[PDB]
């Protein structure tokens, strides 16, 4: 029993028993909303950004507000010449801190305004709302939303009105609504928006069934059975699949032309390129973190880093003794992962042309990689005897998990988006879900053909699974099925069939939509 | 605020669906040159054309006729 | 009736 060896083994070793950012988004969000919006909310870039670097002077942290100044002097160059060369004390800096400005706007605006930065609190919002309150005052208004043809414009023109509070307090709305032509309660008002917001959460799920998902498919023409791997980028813009040529081809998904940074191709009409350089079938192919790096293993034992710039390589990495059969970058991008035929994996930065890690521990060859969502640990499996997983420490490179149960070759593995959850599937059909921090198997899945599972992917929420096989299919999978109200497993959503097209690749977009791909064969 | 949420969709959803700018901007097009509407009707049916069409239907579109137009249905109620 | 065939006309 395996139980009181453990026990035994146990006992006898003793175990006892800054500001820019907030700039940036800012501009970002005001330009999606509607034109008819624009107009006012445009009012808020100039006092927001003056105060913020009148702040960082004051604060001690000059070379700041000297780049902050550099930076969007641009964008202000044909509006506050005057003032921008004024910050290139005098009397101007102290009116400008005595009075807070002042902003008109609307009921409804304000409220969406806040609503969005409450969205955003951590990621910069928190910036923004304290600048607003500390150093602004906006008056809120039950008028329509100002603007040069307007109601409210209109109106106040043609019948020779007066103005108002806050149309009294350099762009004044005096000069349009003129013949030449309230405050706020911040902080208080979060705690509204706060709460009224938390009694519309969804915290439970009865009966019903699966989610519904769109597909959409590209077919390679003509290969011929000389295709080994295939990518999108993260952004779905470029596709790239290495041959048993030896050679890789990038294509646009959208047959724009592509476009390189050398002065010499300047406006070439291309829309497909190549990268030639390596002298062996490729077998693993990974699009950087736009993209601007791309990685490639081959089976004489090289990893080549290109350029999607000027498309030539840069760098050969030749820690390795055999061939290389698979390559991934990180989940944010520095560091990759390489395992191959001589039973070992390894880890590099980019900045170093040695393995910086080496982690030691399978008996037979590697044949699937992944990475922790966080960075810090990697799985990887081993096929024939030893068909276990493995889970490694990036800082010390031991291992600190094995999973067992497969009884087949293992092609495939992903980790899911929460950080909690591991799929793997075999050539046997059989998906497994595993709790990586308890290291059981949770359930398995049933219902693919014989003949492999290449690739995986995780929904945006991690409640949902989709997976493309050899057999021609393209099946989802839901995790965790509906509360009961009182050959193939239960829990298949949706099943789809390809014209005699085996997927090489599915990938799950932002909505509830998917891209596949595949080599389509006559025969 | 109808035209501008119109103007919106159609410049977002415009490639998916092929007819969806052509089909906006000819029905805009034809209730906008009929006299028998009201101001408010024209209003709308201008401000659909230059939502949906963009600035080159405008130009191509409405300027030839505008001095028809003018003394049409201005003259008309500019004597209101 | 002559403006309704003028701007029928225009409209086509």
């Amino acid at each position: 029993n395996l139980n009181q060896i453990v026990t035994d083994y146990l006992k006898k070793k003793g175990f006892t028993r800054k500001y820019l950012k907030a700039f940036l988004l800012l501009k970002n969000w005001i330009d999606n909303n509607l034109d008819i919006y624009k107009f006012e909310l445009r009012k808020l870039l100039w006092p927001v950004f003056v105060y913020s670097y009148l702040e960082l002077v004051s604060q001690g942290y000059v070379d700041d507000a000297k780049h902050l100044l550099e930076t969007l002097r641009s964008h202000f160059e044909a509006v506050h010449q005057d003032q921008l060369a004024l910050l290139d004390e005098n009397h101007t800096t102290r009116l400008y801190r005595e009075n807070k400005y002042r902003i008109p706007l609307n009921q409804s605006l304000s409220g969406n305004l806040f609503h969005f930065l409450e969205r955003e609190a951590d990621n910069g919002g928190a910036t923004i709302i304290y600048i607003l309150q500390t150093h602004c005052s906006v008056e809120t208004s039950a008028r329509g939303p100002i603007e040069p043809y307007s109601f409210e414009a209109i109106y106040r023109r043609a019948r020779n009105l007066d103005l108002d509070e806050a149309d009294a307090h350099g762009v004044t709305n005096r000069d349009v609504l003129d013949t030449s032509a309230r405050a706020r309660d911040v902080v208080m008002e979060m705690q509204k928006v706060r709460e009224n917001r938390d009694r519309f959460v969804i915290e439970g799920r009865t009966g019903g069934i699966g989610i519904p998902v769109s597909a959409c498919m590209f077919t390679f023409h003509n290969t011929l059975g000389t295709v080994s791997c295939m990518d999108f980028s993260n952004d779905h813009k470029l596709v790239a699949v290495g041959t048993m040529d030896s050679y890789i081809r990038v294509w646009s998904l959208d047959g724009k032309p592509l476009k390189s940074a050398l002065e010499n191709e300047k406006n070439l009409k291309v829309n497909n390129r190549k990268l030639i350089g390596h002298s062996g079938p490729v077998y693993g192919v990974s699009f950087s973190d736009s993209s601007k790096l791309l990685l490639s293993c081959s089976a004489d034992g090289q990893i080549r880093l290109w350029s999607l710039e000027i498309w030539a390589c840069l760098c050969i990495y030749k820690a390795h003794d055999g061939p290389v059969f698979r390559v991934l970058w990180g989940p944010h991008g520095h560091y990759f992962a390489s395992a191959g035929w001589d039973k070992t994996v390894r880890v590099f930065t980019q900045d170093h042309a040695s393995a910086v890690r080496i982690m030691v521990g399978h008996d037979t060859s590697i044949s699937a990689l992944a990475w922790h969502p966080n960075g810090t640990y990697v799985f990887s499996a081993s096929d024939e005897m030893d068909k276990s997983i493995r889970m490694w420490s990036v800082i010390t490179g031991n291992c600190v998990r094995i999973f067992t149960g497969h009884t087949h070759y293992i092609t495939a593995l992903e980790c899911a988006h929460n950080g909690k959850i591991l799929a793997s599937a075999d050539t046997g059909g059989n998906i497994f879900i595993w709790d990586i921090e308890k290291g059981t198997l949770i359930k398995k899945c049933r219902g693919h053909g014989k003949g492999g599972i290449p690739s995986l992917s995780f929904s945006a929420e991690s409640n949902v699974l989709v997976s493309g096989g050899l057999d021609c299919t393209v099946r989802v999978w839901d995790i965790e099925l509906p509360a009961d109200p009182n050959q193939i497993t239960p829990d298949q959503i949706s099943a789809f069939a390809t014209k005699k097209t085996p997927v090489l690749k599915v990938r799950f977009t932002r909505m509830n939509l998917i891209v596949a791909g595949g080599c389509y064969d006559p025969e | 605020l109808a035209a501008s949420l119109l103007s919106m969709i159609a410049r977002k959803y415009g490639a998916s669906n092929a007819l969806l700018r052509p089909k906006l901007t000819r029905t805009c097009l034809k209730h906008f040159l009929d006299p028998t509407r009201p101001p408010a009707v024209l209003f709308g049916a201008i401000s659909g054309v230059a939502a949906s069409g963009g600035p080159e239907a405008v130009r191509v579109l409405v300027l030839p006729n505008l001095k028809t137009f003018d003394s049409a249905v201005l003259q008309p109620l500019r004597e209101k | 009736d002559h403006r309704r065939a003028l701007f029928a006309d225009l409209f086509r």
